[PDB]
């Protein structure tokens, strides 16, 4: 009936502290299409996040890319927070630069 | 190479929250080139790739007319399907449609597609003969009967063999510097101890286009399908894609593992190992 | 370019 989102959090370019980059949260494999996605910096919602236009894969599941500019540092923590009808509570996935 | 054009329509009802939303996006291979969203402040077909911008006002007006009409038609279709499944007016439902044409590496039509789903389940699909339908259930049989009566397949066949291919070839030429350029993956292997007797080897592919790629790990020349963690290919946001494949191996056995990479952008498939 | 089936593709 419904499909829960897969979530990947990652950078557009290899991460280098102090160098501007893009933080991506890719949500995929989900159904139906309504979904809530925030990018977090140290646990706070980043304001002006953009996303791709709704599309879907051959199995009908939807996917979206959310992204924002960011400059990674050693201390700052980034994450993606996702809510969907299939989730009893929002799921938070931390950015791990090795993933 | 081989190329395809696809339009993806999503029509979603939302009782209590206005009329059903209709979105359409158009792709050539893995590159989106147009969108239309009935929820936009001023709904119109908008370019999403530089190479489509040169199309004239008549193109944009015609696209927008089609999508505006579709917005209304899909609202009727959503009502129809609710009725076909005896569903209440309370729930939100979705029709999805994906259709388009595939060309082989010589620009000839390989096959056409026109498939629909309701609430994420196969509903009705035009068969590869572009003449007959496969309906998933008795509800879709009603649609099938309607479409057979309205000569729908005949009209889609004309489109799929005609304008679909003509336009796709036009786009491929206009955007040849990108659409007909395959960018190979930049590859490397990383090593991460997970304990005293095991370590993770992760094979990376970055910056590739198109998205199709194969990343595998072998141990002693044998594929390690069951033991490999393979993430979904993901968009980087600059047109390219990324993927990795990981395997957990006994410490000291790292050199027995090889990562193999195949990508259209690679004349020679790659074989990599961890390089400490 | 999309197909102009809006006038006949009602499910």
């Amino acid at each position: 009936i419904q499909r829960t989102p897969k979530i990947q959090v990652y950078s557009r370019h290899p991460a280098e502290n102090g160098k501007s980059n893009f933080l991506n949260c890719y949500v995929s494999g989900f159904h139906p299409s309504d979904i809530e996605v925030d990018l977090l910096k140290n646990g706070e919602r980043i304001e002006k996040v953009e996303h791709s236009d709704l599309s879907f894969s051959k199995d009908w599941s939807f996917y979206l890319l959310y992204y924002t500019e960011f400059t990674p540092t050693e201390k700052d923590e980034y994450a993606c927070r996702v809510n969907h009808v299939t989730l009893s509570q929002p799921k938070i996935v931390k950015w791990d630069r090795d993933m | 190479g081989s190329h395809s054009m696809r339009y993806f329509y999503t029509a979603m009802s939302r009782p209590g929250r206005g009329e059903p939303r209709f979105i359409a996006v158009g792709y050539v291979d893995d590159t989106q080139f147009v969108r239309f969203d009935s929820d936009a402040a001023s709904p119109r077909t908008e370019p999403r790739a530089p190479w489509i911008e040169q199309e004239g006002p008549e193109y944009w007006d015609r696209n927008t007319q089609i999508f505006k009409t579709n917005t209304q038609t899909y609202r009727e279709s959503l009502r129809n399907l609710r009725g076909y499944y005896n569903q209440s007016e309370a729930g939100s439902h979705i029709i999805q449609r994906m259709y388009g044409c595939d060309l082989g590496p010589d620009g000839r039509l390989l096959r056409g597609h026109d498939q629909s789903a309701y609430d994420g389940k196969d509903y009705i699909a035009l068969n590869e003969d572009l003449s007959s339908w496969t309906a998933a259930d008795t509800a879709a049989q009603i649609t099938q009967r309607k479409w057979e009566a309205a000569r729908v397949a005949e009209q889609l066949r004309a489109y799929l063999e005609g304008l679909c291919v003509e336009w796709l070839r036009r786009y491929l030429e206009n955007g040849k510097e990108t659409l007909q350029r395959a960018d190979p993956p930049k590859t490397h292997v990383t090593h991460h101890p997970v304990s005293d007797h095991e370590a993770t080897l992760r094979c990376w592919a970055l910056g590739f286009y198109p998205a199709e790629i194969t990343l595998t790990w072998q141990r002693d020349g044998e594929d390690q399908t069951q033991d490999t963690e393979l993430v979904e290919t993901r968009p980087a946001g600059d047109r390219t894609f990324q993927k990795w494949a990981a395997v957990v191996v006994p410490s000291g056995e790292e050199q027995r593992y090889t990562c193999h990479v195949q990508h259209e952008g690679l004349p020679k498939p790659l074989t990599l190992r961890w390089e400490p | 370019h999309p197909v102009g089936d809006a006038d006949y593709f009602e499910y």
